[PDB]
């Protein structure tokens, strides 16, 4: 399972 | 032995040709399971591996949406690393991702990692205690107080520590006939002159599965590291793996030249010999 | 900036025997960027239909990627992979070699 | 000089959707909306009767930034108006919502003066403090890392009538991306 969370850089 | 989770993304800009490639793919150890192409045609996540397959609808919408909304991410991050390089908006550009983690033979979680790169360098990685992150230069130093306030790190390590490992240890249950299967290599040696005081002796290793595998010469029990050709190691397309190692000898010495081949899948390490 | 120079591979499945189908393999590895062609060859002629695997990638960033079709061998017929890349002057073409 | 202004407002939430109007007196027959920065863009629109109506589609962060709004009639030439005011649209949302307090305390009587602190962990460069009734944000940058917050204060001067204030933080490379809202506090006069 792939992550769910993910933020701009 | 250990076994491992692995995801990797990469997104590239297509400056006037269309919005950016992306693409995704999932394994478990060396095998494939899951994957995403934003030009392929059912714009779904998709299986595989025939051990996925027995995931339910509610797997692939939750799998579908993520992974869209992970591209989403790239393309505008596209955007925000260009100005950070002061890059013109002509040329095509390329980020990288790859994360996952590893349990150990008894299922206890041994490491996890995330690391970033952007055209083909080191941007930023998660350091090893999953709490903290290390910036190649200074535009990723302004990514690093974003993702401090956004909390990813703590947002990664949970992800590593948690799903990461019940995922893995899941699918190793449910695919366990073929991800436990041990498949040893199928050797044979093969012999050529190449004038008339020297032969080439290449020693083959076909159908093995994983990937990881040592093979050396040895020319009466030492061995003969510089005047040894070999290859990296292949994808046979099936799922295995081959690899083939080569020594050229004078002729006919052969009968002191052994070939070592060591691979989990074998009892015990072969010698081969002409 | 960063160019890396894709390595290639040009193999079967199994070992040829002739009358005997098998498959045909291009695996290029260690290259970057990830824009490139490559194309199977009979006889110098193009074959139409090639697979490949999804693009992937290794530790150290550089790209790897598996073409490949399904064929079957004869003494006459000879096989190479050609592939296409900015790192490269022109065209590089690697012929299949049967007897290894 | 058209007006441009934002409905529901130029503080949009990641993903959710806005329509900036471009509104004037005097008839035109063409409305440019341009947006300036790193994302520089030009939507072409005819209107009515007269305004114009662009939708800025689902909020993300290369969407944020500096609309300005012209008119003109016809084609050709382009007889371009004076530019709207500027209007900055904003994405918030992206990171850990700062704390915001009053001093003396968010009571106070009719004409004692007030003052609202921003604070967080988190190293933002600026800080934007938004108020219900008003369209425009005061802002002010962060101090230096003191006892580990950085912080800024916003002086409100005598205070007259209450205010729900909220308080968003901000890096310096990316000024219309902002933090998540401050918890919202109330300024009571007795």
């Amino acid at each position: 399972m792939l992550i769910y969370s993910m933020w701009g850089k | 032995g250990s076994h491992s989770m692995r995801y990797f993304y990469t997104s590239v800009s297509r400056p006037g040709r269309g919005e950016p490639r992306f693409i995704a793919v999932g394994y478990v150890d060396d095998t494939q399971f899951v994957r995403f192409d934003s030009d392929a045609a059912s714009q779904r996540m998709e299986p595989r591996a025939p051990w996925i397959e027995q995931e339910g609808p509610e797997y692939w919408d939750q799998e579908t949406r993520n992974v869209k909304a992970q591209s989403q991410t790239d393309r505008v991050d596209l955007g925000t690393l260009r100005g950070y390089y002061n890059q013109s908006e002509d040329g095509s550009h390329t980020i990288q991702i790859m994360y996952g983690c590893d349990v150990g033979p008894d299922g206890r979680f041994l490491r996890g990692y995330r690391q970033d790169a952007y055209d083909g360098k080191d941007y930023i990685a998660l350091n090893e205690d999953l709490r903290s992150w290390t910036a190649a230069d200074m535009a990723a130093q302004i990514t690093k107080r974003k993702w401090e306030a956004a909390h990813a790190a703590e947002q990664q390590r949970a992800y590593l520590e948690g799903r990461c490992v019940e995922w893995l240890r899941r699918y190793l249950e449910n695919g366990k006939e073929t991800l436990q299967r041990t498949d040893p290599p199928k050797t044979h040696m093969t012999h050529h002159p190449i004038s008339d005081h020297e032969a080439t002796l290449r020693c083959w290793a076909l159908g093995f599965y994983p990937a990881e595998i040592t093979l050396t010469w040895q020319r009466d029990g030492e061995d003969q590291t510089q005047d040894t050709e070999l290859v990296e190691t292949r994808p046979a397309g099936d799922g295995t793996f081959q690899k083939w190692a080569a020594v050229v000898v004078p002729s006919g010495e052969e009968q002191r030249y052994t070939c070592h081949v060591q691979h989990e899948g074998l009892p015990k390490p072969l010698t081969l010999r002409w | 900036m960063i160019q890396r120079t894709p390595k290639i591979q040009v193999y079967s499945r199994h070992p040829a025997e002739n009358g005997k189908s098998n498959f045909l393999n291009c695996y290029v590895s260690g290259f970057h960027p990830s824009d490139i062609e490559v194309d199977l060859l009979k006889n110098g002629e193009r074959i139409e239909k090639v697979e490949h695997s999804d693009l992937s990638f290794s530790k150290d960033w550089s790209f790897y990627l598996l073409y490949y079709t399904e064929f079957t061998p004869t003494e006459k017929d000879e096989y190479a992979c050609r592939v296409n890349h900015v790192t490269l002057s022109q065209p590089k073409i690697v012929k299949w070699d049967r007897d290894m | 000089k058209p007006s441009l202004l934002a409905h529901p407002g130029p503080l949009v939430k990641s993903e959710e959707t806005v329509i900036l109007q471009c509104w004037s007196d005097v008839r035109f027959e063409h409305f440019l909306l341009h947006r300036e920065g790193k994302y520089k863009d030009t939507l072409h629109l005819i209107g009515e009767h007269s305004k114009a109506n662009f939708s800025i589609g689902p909020m993300m962060q290369d969407l944020a930034g500096t609309y300005r709004c012209y008119g003109s009639v016809t084609h050709s030439p382009y007889q371009l108006s004076a530019p709207s005011d500027p209007l900055d649209i904003v994405i918030t949302g992206l990171y850990e919502k700062p704390s915001l307090s009053a001093q003396p305390g968010p009571t106070v009587l009719a004409g004692e003066s007030v003052t609202l602190s921003c604070s967080s962990r988190s190293s933002y460069d600026m800080y934007h403090l938004s108020r219900e009734g008003e369209a425009h944000e005061r802002r002010f940058s962060a101090g230096p890392k003191v006892n580990g917050t950085f912080q800024a204060d916003f002086p409100l001067g005598p205070a007259t009538h209450g205010g729900t204030y909220r308080c968003f933080g901000s890096f310096r490379d990316s000024p219309y991306e902002w933090s998540n809202s401050s918890d919202p506090l109330l300024v009571s006069v007795t």
